[PDB]
């Protein structure tokens, strides 16, 4: 999910202790307006649905899960964060991962 | 090596013993056979018992404070308020 | 059709799961999870839950239908 | 499954040939699971799509109540409640 | 001359099973390192009639389990025989060696170490088997388990991917643990062999501790029947526990189908590897936990460097005894543990079985020894 | 959250040690699972022998 400075914004200004899984933001994707994620969902394997949800992120229709625009999970059952696969950038058009 | 033909050298300890068939394979059972096996509890009671009494004190407040960990949810809300 | 059929069947499920529900266990759990639900009412942004006292009233509850219910059915 | 899932909201319904041997306390999960739809308690919400199943683990079962007095009738000409429908399931199920 | 002292294959059986003295006072508990061949003798035809239809592939395992369950003959019969006859070869084990701890039988380090060499096959044997059902539990167990090894520093993942075959468990690792589980229980019989032979030059150890020479016995007419009678015995526990109540001791949710995907809530090892799975899960840090989880293991050799009485036998030394039934209460201590989600209740309890599981075998069991030493007068 | 009630346990006729399944109850159940269950539940494993 390439995506825009705002929702970098909001994933940016969220207190990080009220997080059900806590994980500061920028430290997690190595840049902002790219986010990668695994699309399995942590609670019982469904798959969250993109450009969704309460904060414009993803969302599980499977029992009503959200999460964030950073793939965090905030409101619903699902206990940790959405999973975030080792990757690299190489040429600027092309990105590995795995 | 340690065949029976040549072990610890041992000098006039006589013995005795009847043939299988000459004899009863349950011999007095009641008078002496319970009364050992309960001498043998006896025994070993006080040397094995106390110890698994001790876990069995430790499985119970285990549990019981688990539940108390998790179980009393209210006293949460019942601190929210 | 005819509702009264219906109204025939009634269900012995129900029937049993009240009758447990009069006995004094199930009632002093009824009441305290009642209080529970107007406690929960008194507040507009309440974290409590009654889900727990539900459960503590639940519990006694069926296992109290659990001595009696397949003594109905054959 | 895929399909399934679609079918469902995104819920799959678990194969019932083991469905009794792998959930814990066996087909005593399952009765108990069918006759229990307590409705929802104050001060908790969730979606619509949703159903509130309190012996559900996640409290919240996308399945909808499957039965209900007289939702089939039997050959054996045996009343049809309910209770002895879910019965017959899960006797049917521990055979499976 | 008897036929059997003239013949040469006839003088093995000879000696090692109808005329090797042993001595005359022995119990119970000896009986159960017999049961333990057998066990292995039943392990193996067993499961080896289950080769005969499992296979070995991450989409075809649990569809052939259920072929073995229902369609084959007989087959649920076998599964169960061969699963539950598993965790009987590890009560028969754990007993087999709480005696060698109690009695004092190992003075006879060398047959020590290879016993404990035949530990350790065990434990891999059981634990790659394990994964063979290819259920919901064995997938993760085998997942984490194999985890463990991304802890060593510099091997860490390498070493890891090297066992998965790939970057995660799949059919592959599935059919390696096929092979692995398929031919380790035939290196455990000829280590076996070996250590039996460590054993025989030496003579069987007797529960007084004291030397029998005195009153050795002929092995034959005694002990064929007493064995057999063990063997009957542990029949009737393995029968009963197959056929009226086969899945207490096993695992339920382990019959679900394997997801990548998804993680089961509870998530435990089967119950004889469990109680060192505490010994890593108290201790904090990655790496510890699994030098503590060799340690666990590998203290057995270390015991009897330890042994500072003048005697031998537990049972001449009560002190003593009282510790031993300590530290067995501890190791069930350590199982309860291992059975229950993880919250303070249970980690603490689990710091303090572990520790106390160190302490009573190197620094309270010679102290004492000492002092019941002095007590008189050495 | 909180973990699911524990159910009851109930009083079936095959829990006793030596007591078998009811087969009528089988033949029921399956009447049951033709119409209510098959719908929307797969049994990969039994065939209609
Ligand atoms: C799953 C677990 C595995 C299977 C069970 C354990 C394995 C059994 C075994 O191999 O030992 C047989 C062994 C046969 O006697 P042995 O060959 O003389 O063994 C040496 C003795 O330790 C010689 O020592 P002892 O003479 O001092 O006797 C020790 C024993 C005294 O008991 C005995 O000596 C024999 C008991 C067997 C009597 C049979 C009763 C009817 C069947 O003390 C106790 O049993 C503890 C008291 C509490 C048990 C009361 C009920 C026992 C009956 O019996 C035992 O020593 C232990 C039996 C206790 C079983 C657990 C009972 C609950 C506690
Ligand atoms: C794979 C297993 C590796 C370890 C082999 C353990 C078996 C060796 C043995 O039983 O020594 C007897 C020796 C007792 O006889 P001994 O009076 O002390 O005289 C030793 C000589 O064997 C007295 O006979 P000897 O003076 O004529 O000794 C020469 C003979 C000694 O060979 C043997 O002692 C027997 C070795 C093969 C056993 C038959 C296999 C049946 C399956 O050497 C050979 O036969 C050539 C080597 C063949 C074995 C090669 C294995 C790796 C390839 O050790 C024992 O106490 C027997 C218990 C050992 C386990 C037996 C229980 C399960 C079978
Ligand atoms: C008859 C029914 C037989 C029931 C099973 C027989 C024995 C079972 C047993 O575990 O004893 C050890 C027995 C061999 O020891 P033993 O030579 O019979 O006992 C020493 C003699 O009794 C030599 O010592 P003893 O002269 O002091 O023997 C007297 C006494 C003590 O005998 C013992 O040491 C324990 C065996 C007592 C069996 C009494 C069964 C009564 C029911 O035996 C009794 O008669 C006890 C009196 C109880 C009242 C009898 C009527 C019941 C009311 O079997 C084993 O080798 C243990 C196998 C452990 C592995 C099993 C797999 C683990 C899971
Ligand atoms: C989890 C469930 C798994 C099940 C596994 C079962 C293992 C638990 C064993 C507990 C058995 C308790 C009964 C004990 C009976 C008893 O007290 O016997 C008394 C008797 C005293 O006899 P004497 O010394 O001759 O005195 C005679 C006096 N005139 O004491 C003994 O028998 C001691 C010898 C028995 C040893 C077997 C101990 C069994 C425990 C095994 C666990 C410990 C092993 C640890 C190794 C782990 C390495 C990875
Ligand atoms: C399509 C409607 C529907 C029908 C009708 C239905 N099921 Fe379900 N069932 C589902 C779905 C979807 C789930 C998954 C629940 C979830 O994902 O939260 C489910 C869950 C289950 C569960 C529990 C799974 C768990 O994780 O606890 C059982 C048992 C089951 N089904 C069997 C049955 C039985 C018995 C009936 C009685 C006829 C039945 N199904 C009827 C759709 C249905
Ligand atoms: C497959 C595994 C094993 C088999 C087949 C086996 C077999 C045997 C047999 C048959 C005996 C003869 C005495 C008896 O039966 O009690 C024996 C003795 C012995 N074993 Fe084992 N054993 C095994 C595992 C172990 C383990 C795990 C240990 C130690 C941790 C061990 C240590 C000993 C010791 C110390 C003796 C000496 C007993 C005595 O002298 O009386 N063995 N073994
Ligand atoms: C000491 C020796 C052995 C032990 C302790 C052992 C243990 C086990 C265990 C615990 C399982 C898991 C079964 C389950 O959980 O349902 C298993 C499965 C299996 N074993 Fe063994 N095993 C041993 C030796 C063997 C041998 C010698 C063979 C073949 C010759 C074999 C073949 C198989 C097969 C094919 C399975 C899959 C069947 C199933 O999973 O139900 N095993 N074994
Ligand atoms: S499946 Fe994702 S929340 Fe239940």
């Amino acid at each position: 999910r390439h995506r825009t400075q705002k929702e970098i914004e909001q994933e940016a200004a969220v207190e990080l202790s009220q997080l059900r899984d806590p994980q500061h933001d920028l430290d997690r994707v190595k840049k902002p307006e790219w986010v990668i994620l695994i699309g399995v969902c942590t609670h019982l394997g469904c798959v969250p649905i993109a450009n969704a949800g309460d904060f414009g992120g993803y969302y599980c229709p499977c029992h009503g899960s959200h999460y964030d625009a950073s793939g965090r999970i905030r409101l619903g059952p699902a206990p940790l964060n959405l999973e975030v696969p080792t990757y690299e950038f190489t040429s600027d058009d092309m990105v590995i991962v795995g | 090596g340690r065949e029976f033909g040549n072990l610890t050298r041992m000098r006039h300890v006589i013995s005795y013993s009847l043939s299988p068939f000459e004899q009863r394979a349950y011999p007095h059972v009641f008078t002496k056979g319970i009364p050992n096996v309960l001498r043998r509890i006896r025994e070993s009671f006080f040397r094995v018992v106390p110890q698994f009494v001790v876990f069995y004190l430790i499985y119970t407040w285990g549990t019981e404070e688990f539940e108390r960990s998790k179980r009393k949810n209210p006293a949460a809300y019942e601190n929210d308020k | 059709e005819e509702e009264e059929e219906e109204e025939e069947l009634v269900d012995p499920l129900t029937t049993v799961r009240e009758q447990c529900e009069q006995l004094e266990k199930c009632v002093k759990a009824r009441e305290r999870l009642e209080l529970c639900d107007e406690r929960v009412s008194s507040r507009s942004h309440t974290e409590e839950d009654c889900t727990e006292e539900l459960f503590d009233f639940l519990h006694a509850r069926d296992h109290c239908v659990a001595h009696k219910l397949f003594n109905n059915l054959k | 499954s895929e399909a399934a899932r679609a079918a469902n909201n995104g819920a799959l319904p678990p194969d019932l040939s083991y469905i009794v041997r792998a959930r814990h306390g066996g087909e005593d999960y399952v009765f108990s699971l069918l006759t229990g739809y307590c409705e929802p308690p104050t001060g908790v919400s969730l979606r619509e799509g949703l159903y509130f199943n309190p012996y559900f683990p996640g409290q919240a079962i996308a399945m909808a109540p499957p039965i209900y007095t007289d939702v089939l009738e039997f050959d054996d000409g045996t009343p049809a409640t309910m209770s002895q429908i879910a019965k017959d399931v899960c006797t049917f199920l521990r055979w499976a | 001359t008897p036929m059997r002292k003239t013949n040469p294959l006839m003088k093995l059986i000879n000696h090692s099973f109808i005329d090797l003295p042993t001595p005359s006072n022995i119990s119970a508990w000896w009986n159960f390192g017999s049961l333990l061949g057998a066990c292995l003798i039943l392990q193996i035809t067993t499961g080896l009639f289950l080769a005969m239809h499992y296979s070995p592939d991450a989409s075809t395992a649990f569809s052939s389990i259920a072929h073995i369950t229902r369609d084959v003959n007989y087959g649920w019969i076998i599964r169960y025989l061969h699963a539950n006859g598993a965790s009987m070869f590890f009560i028969c084990l754990f007993l087999h060696i709480g005696r060698g701890l109690y009695y004092g039988s190992f003075l006879y380090s060398e047959t020590w170490n290879i016993g404990i060499i035949l530990l350790l096959a065990t434990m891999a044997t059981a634990f790659m088997g394990y994964v063979l059902p290819w259920g919901q539990m064995s997938f993760w167990g085998a997942t984490v388990i194999t985890n463990l090894l991304s802890a060593i520093p510099y091997i860490g993942t390498d070493l890891v991917q090297w066992i998965w075959g790939g970057y995660s468990v799949d059919s592959p690792t599935l059919t390696r643990f096929f092979t692995f589980h398929f031919i380790l229980p035939f290196i455990i019989a000829a280590l076996a062999t070996l250590h039996l032979l460590f054993l025989h030059e030496t003579g069987s150890n007797n529960p007084l501790g004291i030397t029998s020479h005195s009153d050795k016995i002929t092995f034959h007419p005694y002990y064929t029947i007493k064995d057999a009678l063990g063997l009957l015995l542990f029949l009737l526990s393995l029968m009963t526990l197959t056929l009226f109540s086969p899945d207490l001791l096993g695992d339920p949710d382990n019959y679900t189908l394997a997801n990548p995907l998804n993680t089961p809530p509870h998530i435990k090892p089967e119950w004889y590897f469990l109680f060192a799975y505490t010994i890593l899960r108290s201790v904090p840090n990655k790496l510890g936990g699994v030098l503590a989880l060799l340690l666990s293991i590998l203290i057995l050799a270390m015991i009897p460097i330890l042994h500072m009485s003048k005697q031998q036998s537990m049972m001449f030394r009560p002190l003593s005894q009282s510790l031993y039934w300590l530290l067995a209460a501890d190791l069930l201590i350590l199982t309860w543990i291992g059975g229950q989600p993880v919250s303070y209740p249970f980690t603490i309890i689990g710091q303090v079985a572990s520790v106390l599981y160190f302490t009573t075998i190197l620094i309270l069991m010679p102290t004492i020894s000492l002092i019941e030493n002095k007590m008189l007068k050495w | 959250s909180d973990l699911e009630l524990h159910p009851p346990s109930y009083p079936w006729s095959h829990r006793g040690l030596l007591s078998s399944l009811d087969h009528t109850s089988i033949r029921r159940g399956f009447q049951v699972y033709k119409q209510v269950c098959a719908s929307c539940h797969s049994m990969d494993f039994v065939a209609y022998r």
